[PDB]
């Protein structure tokens, strides 16, 4: 399922044309912004390198 | 060093408002109440 | 005549350490990054952890906080152009 908006046509066309300039674009970043790693611990270990 | 990659990916330098074309800024200001756009760009710090 | 025990505990959280010169939070892009590429070099690192004994094997889980962003441009009808980038690891 998808939803749209009842935008007036020519207004939308102007917006789209203004949205295709190479100076315009799209930026996005993940809110976590980190890299994951994990390492093992044998039972009854107490020191980790 | 002034590594431009951060500017390119909008990591540093200008906020979203400046580098965008003026017409886009005007349009975004116009209809912010019922169609939001102000969070589709980085504008870092 | 007794003896005393003290303990503390706090779930639902993480252990976090910032890469600042004074640990303060004063900007998305930390100073120390700009300084250590003004200390432009390649470095190898080591970490040491001390913990308490546990019954069974476990996992030390770590997160390196970095930038990671991505761009999108559509020139013509029905075309998408996208480029990702993360700072330290590619």
């Amino acid at each position: 399922y998808a939803t749209f908006f009842p935008m007036a046509h020519n207004t939308a066309s102007t917006l789209e044309a203004m949205l295709r300039n190479d100076t315009n674009d799209q930026s996005f970043n993940d809110y976590l912004s980190a890299a994951n790693m994990l390492y093992p611990i044998p039972a009854n270990a107490t020191n980790v390198p | 060093s002034m590594m431009p990659q951060w500017s390119y990916m909008h990591i540093s330098g200008q906020d979203a408002s400046e580098y965008l074309s003026p017409g886009l800024v005007q349009f975004a200001r116009a209809t912010e109440t019922y169609f939001s756009l102000n969070n589709k760009f980085r504008n870092p710090t | 005549d007794s003896i005393t025990q003290k303990k503390f505990l706090c779930d639902r959280t993480l252990w976090r350490i910032p890469f600042s010169s004074n640990f303060m939070s004063m900007g998305a892009l930390t100073d120390l990054g700009q300084n250590l590429l003004y200390a432009n070099s390649a470095h190898a690192l080591d970490m040491t952890f001390e913990v308490d004994p546990m019954d069974e094997p476990t996992l030390l889980y770590v997160l390196f906080e970095v930038f990671d962003v991505v761009r999108v441009h559509q020139p013509h009808r029905g075309v998408i152009e996208t480029v990702y980038l993360r700072t330290p690891f590619s």
